[PDB]
């Protein structure tokens, strides 16, 4: 062939502490069709909202929003229990389909995405070479956001164990605990991935009654 | 590494 009809920037999903996660690959020829299952970030989740980007940046803001939807009607359950099957789908016609589907409710809602949408030549361009001059940053903030989000499961992981936990923990330790929560927190805020690493291992530090109760 | 999406 001669010419194929291909994807000139990734195509994917806006994810838990902003970051774009890619479904389909930049440079993947159509037709093509990828699923994946994704799960809720926290307790109790009851919709969640599928934000469509078209680009090469780490940060989801940074890229191009093509479209957005919700899925409700996800009952109730611990963190990252649902199975939200999103399925990105382009064939011939340019057309992006997205479906996100709850495999319990069986509720499923969809989107078109037309083959005009997305940015332009030079804007697809300026994109690429943007991705370039600023990946140095964009590494950064993606091991930042993993850090973050490990953070973030430690806290209230630690949290639900303090609750089921009761009258059984101390209040020595149990003072102690919610310190080292306040001061992850607080880290976890900030853009520093040691300090959210040093005060995840301080709360284990402290944690070993509350472990050994559990 | 399992991947979430965020709360709306």
């Amino acid at each position: 062939v001669l010419l194929l009809d291909v994807t000139p920037l990734s195509l994917g999903i806006e994810t838990m502490g902003g970051v774009m996660t890619t479904l389909i690959a930049k440079n993947t020829t159509i037709p093509t069709k990828h699923s994946q299952v994704f799960s809720t970030a926290e307790d109790n989740q009851s919709a969640v909202t599928i934000h469509v980007l078209q680009g090469e940046r780490k940060r989801a803001a940074d890229n191009k929003s093509l479209g957005q939807f919700n899925l409700d009607g996800i009952n109730p359950a611990p963190r990252g229990m649902p199975q939200i099957e999103v399925t990105f789908d382009i064939d011939a016609d340019g057309i992006l389909h997205v479906s996100a589907k709850d495999k319990n409710s069986g509720k499923e809602q969809k989107i078109t995405i037309k083959a005009s949408s997305g940015l332009n030549e030079d804007e697809i361009q300026k994109m690429v070479r943007d991705a370039e001059a600023n990946a140095e940053a964009d590494r950064k903030f993606e091991e930042l956001v993993q850090t973050r989000n490990q953070g973030d499961h430690l806290l209230h992981s630690t949290r639900k164990q303090v609750e089921e936990a009761g009258d059984k923990l101390p209040a020595d330790d149990k003072t102690a605990i919610e310190s080292a929560l306040t001061a992850l927190e607080t880290a976890l805020k900030g853009e520093d991935k040691a300090a959210i690493e040093a005060k995840m291992q301080e709360l284990a530090q402290v944690s070993q009654k509350l472990m050994e109760i559990a | 590494r399992p991947v979430y999406i965020p709360r709306p």
